[PDB]
């Protein structure tokens, strides 16, 4: 539902009408193909909260 | 607000239903589309007054 | 997820 934005060392979604970063996970974020296709893509990590959960 | 034409794009796409990554992965298509369909109407104009 | 830690 958001916007990718960056203050020039990290990377966040934010919303359109109003300025609020959240950090990058598998769930404000869905996937599509490889990295090839897409004009402007960015290499960044994206959080998955279940490993560090099932972890312990 | 300054925002760049693909992502303009990508939003309009999402606002008819569409996902965005619909745009993202055909971008030379689309654009290749809109430019013809722009060219189709100056020869338009320019024939049937 | 909570009553799926058997694991
Ligand atoms: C970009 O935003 C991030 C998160 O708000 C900032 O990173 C934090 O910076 C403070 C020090 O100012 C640290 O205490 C935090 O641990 C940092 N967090 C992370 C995730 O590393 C970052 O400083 C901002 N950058 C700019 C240029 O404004
Ligand atoms: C984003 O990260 C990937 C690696 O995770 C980078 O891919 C490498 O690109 C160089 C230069 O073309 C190649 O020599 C490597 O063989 C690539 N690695 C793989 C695994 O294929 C990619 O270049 C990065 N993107 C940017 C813009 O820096
Ligand atoms: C933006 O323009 C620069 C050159 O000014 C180019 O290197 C870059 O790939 C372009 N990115 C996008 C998203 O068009």
């Amino acid at each position: 539902e958001g916007v990718f934005v960056s203050n020039g060392t990290h990377w966040f979604v934010t919303q359109r009408n109003f300025y609020e970063p959240q950090i990058i996970t598998t769930d404000n974020t869905f996937v599509s193909g490889n990295c090839d296709v897409v004009i402007g893509i960015v290499n960044n990590t994206v959080y998955d909260p279940l490993q560090p959960e099932l972890d312990s | 607000l300054q925002i760049p034409f693909a992502m303009q794009m990508a939003y309009r796409f999402n606002g008819i239903g569409v996902t965005q990554n619909v745009l993202y992965e055909n971008q030379k298509l689309i654009a290749n589309q809109f430019n013809s369909a722009i060219g189709k109407i100056q020869d338009s104009l320019s024939s049937t007054a």
